[PDB]
């Protein structure tokens, strides 16, 4: 069980060590370097990425729509959001204070 | 020790035991794989024959 | 040692100590890939990036 | 008379592939290298404690 | 954890080597202008009069050597003020300068704030007279490149 | 790079001038040579295996001798300064989100059609200053666009007082509220950075930008809310990186045109210009034509590039050596 | 804290991490924590050696390592060449309750 | 302009008009040839058998 | 160069030396941390791409630290000097052919099987002398070992006059008996020479040599006319091509293994050590041993190599530096 | 309204096979890089032309 959730935390939260030289930065027990590659939301979150602090309609459909008036045709532009519990009601009231204009 | 013409790029090398993988790195034995059936395409939406 | 809890072997052809305790020892590699990060959009609350 | 060996490789050296950026080579009894196709670094390591 | 991770499929490799692939692009470029400057050499400030009365020559610095010999070339306003080339670039280092005209008809010239640092051209055309005229226009390669990845 | 030619580029580097064959001994050397009947000019150069020379340039036959300096090939980093409309409202309406649009147009690859959006944000709340705006705004963008995890740089944002209002102090990802204490912040400006060069194989190339708006309700109609206007640039990336990236290309002329293509077996040209210097670039551009009936012409140029100390001290001492050998008035620069 | 890759201590009130792990803290992959040696024990509080995982050059913040971050196991990375023993397991129990008449 | 990943050496490369073998090679479209047939044994008489 | 490995090792190059991590601004600085207790020694150095600490030298588990000097690494080129043999005769016999044969052993080869011979031949005239011998030896010699269009250099050739008797005249196979003029000469120098260096790729070897000699008719008896003996040497090959290939090898420790290989797809290190230049070397060599049953040693070592202008100043800071901190005893060279 | 364009090329051109370190590319009309797969450097010089 405990071998099985260090895959899965590898898989995901992993983060790389290596310089922009190609240097590895932690060595191990022997003295060889530790080459640690990054996992899903390390490789992914280098580029597209906002960090807001109040999130807003006009944020995000600026967001999405700057997106994909330059690089998506008409029909492509399905957006298919993966977020919480939590983001589900933050996203409910912006939809609502807009339709509520 | 030496060269049989103008142009040699390499010596002959040697080693004696523990072999790493810079050791067969620096005998050129260790070289990336190239993955191609992976192949990125930048996405954008092109205005170019419009 | 002499005995192996981990598969119930009691007595040993070939020790690796005296102690009499046994070792666990296992390893994996493993990888992801992702190709296109751009292709990927986020938006994350100022709390969580540090 | 009465003599030994050693011989350490790594635990990575299993199925190590050799790339063939130069040719492979193999020392013979007789002084000479001559070039092998064998794919793995163990096949090399083998002749050489024999 | 898992049912994340099994919304993602595996690819499966022979060896645990560093794996590289071709991230391929565009190539629909313009250029920036680096300054202008008129026909005695004077580069155009931005407070300047206009710089092609009358079909004068004048001078455009690049950044690179992107433009050829008879080609209209176009600024911000595009064919509002179109600018035809002048024979070859004359290299200063990693700088074309190309003479230039204003085509068009424009007679008072092209105003000098429409000739700054910044000001993005591209290529619209290679016009050329009817009788005897010599070759104009230039053809124009790119390049991809490549990415990595480790266990 | 890969540039551009007339149909050749050879490039040699003048490390120092010796004035003579005999006096050639470190690499790098040049000697303008010529004959008394100035109609043969050359440059014995040496090289990091011996002596080598250049085209024998016939005097009749340059079509221009112009020498550049440093300052003239250094990219100017262009800034954007952001302030608050004042027609709009002087001071942040109480309610309002104030977003921010960056539209970047050469991300990654070359074309105006791979761009790139990166934003700001900042809530306004009842009595917040312009000055807070400006705080809270420079923070929103800096996460953004100055964060660690970022896979290139994007811009350099700074905030201006209006006590000192030239100085910059930088804005990071890691800057907090109380890192910025002024309550006189009259402006926000964006620059452009300069982005990584790998020698020969990835170019000295830029990502230029656009700070934009998004609408505010102010009173019953969504104005626009700020305007960008462009300063003129105070920082410049130097001229090592250009001349590296040109000898490396003009030494493939003469020599080796594969560079590393297949390692085991590469010929290794060493190069003597460094990446870390600003250099002055002279370009004698000449062609070849004989007594014949075949008159056309084979257009040809040979740089020199030498070290600019900024009052051009090697390249003018360069210059003249030429002038007084080959009888060719190559202006001082 | 943590500036170039330098050993700190990190003060727990159990052991409950191993040799050679990789522990987070609050802002779990920004700051990665690898264990360095054995919980070297102060009564019940076990300090560990730790350095810094990642490319991270300028350290771990002060306000990140204070009494009450919450510290969670993420995996144990060895390198490719001559690996040495890391890692542990971790086991729990339960607890009952009565009634009457 | 940019990196997409953190190991991209390279950044795409243009140019104008007429192309040489220098500009060939500097896109990495020529490589040297491998003879696989013409293959060179150092002459000696080996007498480690001997 | 490969070299051999007790297990990894890794080496820094000391271009610098400070005493904060906050001074490793260049690349090449270095400092050596420690604890106040001295329980772990580590190098935080200044890698080209920021700053990168070493691994943690537990200072217990030392087990030699000791400092190389330059004249240590610095091959001595080995010299033999060619004379005629006074048993046999102290002048040349006439109408004798004195044929030298210079027997080379680790010819391109890399054993003792593949060699290689050149000759120098004299026919002996009624009025020659030992020095007029020793003149028309060295021109022969020179003529077919230093032709222009050979493959390598092999060995180099000196006559002395026994007037001056400490300084090499040079003899190569442009040089004329008209350029030598002196009329004592007692011995042709014969010394080997240094091979061409790739780093990496052809680490620096030498192609050892003994001269032998053919056998004269003098008085009815075949006797070989002279002796060669091995005179001190006066010349050293630098450590500058040493180090570099020492570096090129252990930066793939650290770095990456795969150098050069798919050529535009690899990282490219960036590496700190100036081939011609002399280095000293120091090779801390320690252990690893696990808690409780984890007892074998993983025995690594870790070198640092500074640079030094004669008194060795860059390391004998270095060790000071090392030695306050680490509580060791390293030899100050 | 009369248009025209010109390319020149070397003579060593004619049969020049590109050995491909990274893939030759053409530019589309659209705009888009498309990978191409001909080793003949003037199916490329062809296509930039028209
Ligand atoms: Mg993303």
């Amino acid at each position: 069980l405990q071998f099985d959730e260090y895959k899965n935390n590898a898989m995901a939260w992993g983060t790389s060590n290596r310089n922009l030289n190609g240097e590895y930065m932690n060595f191990g027990k022997s003295g060889n370097a530790i080459k640690t590659g990054a996992g899903i939301f390390e490789q992914t979150e280098v580029a597209n990425t906002m960090y807001y602090n109040t999130f807003s309609l006009k944020l995000l459909e600026d967001a999405l729509y700057e997106l994909s008036a330059s690089k998506l045709a008409m029909d492509d532009r399905l957006f298919v959001i993966k977020t919480g519990e939590r983001g589900a009601i933050q996203f409910h009231k912006e939809v609502l204070k807009t339709v509520s204009g | 020790a030496g060269k049989l013409g103008k142009f040699q790029m390499l010596g002959f090398q040697h080693w004696k035991g523990l072999t790493s993988d810079n050791h067969l790195g620096a005998i050129f034995q260790q070289a990336p794989q190239k993955a191609t059936n992976l192949m990125v395409q930048l996405l954008a939406f092109y205005r170019g024959k419009s | 040692g002499i005995r192996n809890p981990f598969t119930g072997q009691k007595g040993n052809p070939y020790m690796s100590f005296d102690e009499d305790s046994a070792v666990i020892h296992r390893m994996a590699t493993l990888g992801v890939c992702v190709l296109d990060p751009t292709r990927t959009m986020s938006l994350i609350p100022a709390i969580l990036q540090g | 008379t009465t003599i030994r060996i050693q011989h350490k490789v790594a635990g990575n050296k299993l199925n190590k592939k050799l790339a063939m950026g130069i040719p492979m080579v193999r020392n013979l009894e007789s002084g000479k290298q001559v070039k092998d196709t064998a794919n793995m670094w163990m096949h090399y390591v083998d002749w050489e404690v024999e | 954890l898992d049912t994340f991770l099994n919304s993602f499929p595996t690819r499966e490799f022979e060896d645990d080597n560093e794996y590289y692939w071709d991230v391929i692009g565009s190539s629909r470029r313009n250029i920036p202008l680096v300054e202008a400057r008129d026909e005695n050499g004077v580069v155009v400030a931005a407070n300047a009069a206009n710089v092609g009365v009358g079909t004068s020559p004048f001078y455009l610095v690049f950044p690179e050597d992107w433009f050829a010999d008879g080609e209209v070339i176009v600024g911000n306003l595009n064919q509002v003020y179109p600018f035809r080339i002048l024979g070859d670039a004359r290299m200063e280092g990693t700088n074309a300068v190309y003479k230039v005209e204003l085509m068009g008809g424009n007679t008072q010239g092209v105003p000098a704030e429409r000739l700054q640092q910044g000001e993005r051209f591209s290529i619209e055309f290679a016009p050329v007279e009817k009788e005897l005229s010599r070759k104009v226009g230039d053809v124009r390669f790119t390049s991809p490149v490549s990415m990595r990845n480790e266990w | 790079m890969v540039i551009s030619i007339n149909q050749v580029r050879q490039l040699y580097v003048a490390k120092a001038l010796k004035a003579n064959t005999a006096a050639l001994t470190t690499a790098g050397d040049i000697v303008p040579k010529a004959d008394t009947a100035k109609t043969t000019l050359y440059f014995q150069s040496m090289s990091p295996a011996g002596i080598v020379a250049s085209d024998k340039i016939n005097l009749k036959h340059v079509l221009y001798a112009k020498a550049t300096p440093s300052e003239a090939l250094a990219h100017k980093l262009v800034r954007y300064s952001v302030t608050l409309d004042a027609d709009v409202s002087a001071t942040p309406v109480a309610g309002q989100n104030y977003i921010l649009r960056l539209a970047f147009r050469q991300y990654i690859g070359l074309s105006e059609e791979d761009q790139y959006f990166k934003y700001g944000e900042v809530i306004a709340r009842s009595g917040m200053t312009a000055s807070d705006f400006y705080k809270k705004m420079a923070i929103s963008l800096a996460k953004n666009l100055e964060n660690k995890t970022e896979s290139t740089p994007l811009v350099n944002i700074y905030l201006i007082s209006a006590a000192a209002a030239s100085t910059d102090v930088p804005v990071t990802s890691a800057t907090k509220e109380s890192d910025l204490t002024a309550t006189d912040y009259n402006q926000i400006i964006i620059e452009e950075t300069e982005q990584p060069w790998v020698l020969g194989m990835m170019p000295q190339a830029f990502i230029p930008f656009t700070p934009q708006f998004l609408t505010i309700t102010v009173d019953g109609e969504d104005r626009l809310w700020g305007v960008a206007t462009v300063v003129t640039p105070t920082k410049t990336v130097p001229d090592g990186h250009l001349i590296a990236d040109l000898e490396y290309f003009c030494m493939g002329a003469r020599g080796d045109i594969y560079r590393g293509m297949g390692y085991p077996n590469i010929i290794k040209t060493t190069y003597l210009v460094d990446p870390g210097a600003v250099y002055d670039v002279l370009d004698i551009h000449y062609f070849y034509t004989g007594s014949n009936e075949s008159v056309q012409k084979s257009e040809k140029t040979i740089t020199l590039v030498a070290v600019d100390d900024g009052s051009h001290t090697a390249m003018n001492a360069l210059i003249g050596a030429i002038n007084t050998a080959s009888g060719l008035t190559i202006a001082t620069l």
